[PDB]
């Protein structure tokens, strides 16, 4: 009806970064290294307090709270996995070969060793993170990927009235012209906009491919009743299967 | 369903 | 190093000639299909379409550059996709259908036959359609085809050039989005409107790659040895 | 051993 197509570039960026929410802590509790079994739950405990940040952040991404709780709900279920790990690589960024999971819980691709396959989904992580920091990737930049995911990852799985997904992508739009707006700058040419445009648009379909092996893995985790999987994760989990 | 739940706040 | 010296006509015209042909699927009208029947037609016309991307890669500019084990690489890691974005591209003219091969065009209700295929069915309609909607350029197409090929892969390595290549299709997209007329605005907006659908694109291609390993350990019908190697790297 | 590489070979 309004909202977020209203907003400028740099108003864009605003809302975005005040809407971001904080870095979480683990139970990390050092002293002996501790099994798979301890490090999954560690893992799971985090990643589910931050999937509650995560909820109450989409409702302050601009165009989001434009939408119907059905189709709200179904960008987060195809979307969840992907904004947690975009997070952990912008947070992993300054820390060349390890993965930042929480202040406190520093890892490094050994230690991810002490879960099975987890090492695979790992060495993708870095390569991301080492990849931003080629890039040297900008916050502000960091903001408007992460609300892009949330809006185009569930979008092509949405018939008569839809033509609200074209709402979507009128918001979709203007994150594009926020990014070029930013670039532009940062003393970039227009066709170094539009390659490092391109260059980070296409590092999206790496993180989507490493949450959909991620889900696998997970999906893995419940059925193996290794480590209980919290409730929330479970919903999530059980969306990417029915 | 919780999400629908916590988002529905 | 030749394809950075190309300009973005040469780079146009490269990959539209290096286009691969139409096949048609195993003839026969026998309908409807069974699973197995299904899975025959399919599986021995991707096993056929694959033969001709492998070659078609040898033909998008700079990937003859790579070393061999590169061009494995990204060859492994994007067929699906390139598959994929493929039928899609074909279907185009045929909304609501899937246009497997010319004298095999195929709707939902048909591809409810194989075990979860619907699933993956309306995910590649529902691209089409947005293919569709945005009028997608056959010059448009081509381009998205080989950053598929460059980019799938590309940080699963240890790849400057292919970055440097990249680069290339991008500034191709571009130029061509402007020879339409297309405002500056609408040039990048158009741009990413394009790159996302690689994110979908990817996600029916790993959601497809699940399902024909299952065929596999189901061994409901014998996979070639390409597909079944192809396959294997995904695991 | 790759079929793969045979195919890029040629
Ligand atoms: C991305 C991420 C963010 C977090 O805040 C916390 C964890 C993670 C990841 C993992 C994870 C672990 C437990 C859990 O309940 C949920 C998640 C998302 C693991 C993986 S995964 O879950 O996406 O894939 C798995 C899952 C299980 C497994 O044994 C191996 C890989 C990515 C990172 S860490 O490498
Ligand atoms: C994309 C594609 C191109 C072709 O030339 C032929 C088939 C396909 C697809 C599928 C397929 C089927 C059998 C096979 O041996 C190889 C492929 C690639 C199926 C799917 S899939 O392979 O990506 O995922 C599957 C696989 C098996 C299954 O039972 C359901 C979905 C997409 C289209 S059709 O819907």
């Amino acid at each position: 009806n309004s909202l977020a197509l209203s907003l400028t570039a740099d108003q864009m960026v605003s809302a975005l970064l005040d809407a971001e929410p904080p870095i979480l802590y683990s139970e990390y509790d050092p002293t002996r290294p501790f099994s798979e079994a301890s490090m999954m739950g560690l893992l799971t405990n985090l990643a589910d307090r931050e999937l509650v940040h995560m909820i109450n952040w989409a409702k302050r991404v601009p165009g989001f709270v434009d939408l119907t709780l059905h189709d709200q709900v179904h960008l987060l279920e195809c979307a969840w996995l992907e904004i947690l790990m975009i997070g952990l690589v912008w947070r992993s960024m300054e820390h060349p070969g390890k993965l930042l999971f929480a202040p406190n819980l520093l890892l490094d691709r050994n230690q991810g060793k002490c879960v099975e396959g987890m090492v695979e989904i790992f060495d993708m992580l870095l390569a991301t993170s080492s990849r931003f920091r080629m890039m040297n990737l900008q916050g502000e930049e960091f903001v408007c990927l992460k609300s892009i995911i949330l809006l185009n990852s569930g979008v092509y799985t949405f018939l008569k009235s839809l033509e609200e997904k074209d709402h979507i992508h009128r918001v979709l739009d203007k994150i594009t012209d926020t990014l070029i707006h930013l670039m532009a700058k940062a003393g970039l040419t227009l066709q170094q906009q539009h390659q490092r445009l391109a260059q980070l648009l296409l590092i999206l379909s790496h993180i989507r491919h490493m949450s959909n092996k991620g889900m696998e893995h997970l999906y893995s985790m419940k059925c193996k009743n290794v480590v209980p999987l919290s409730d929330l994760l479970l919903e999530m989990l059980d969306a990417h299967r029915l | 369903k919780i999400l629908h739940r916590l988002l529905q706040d």
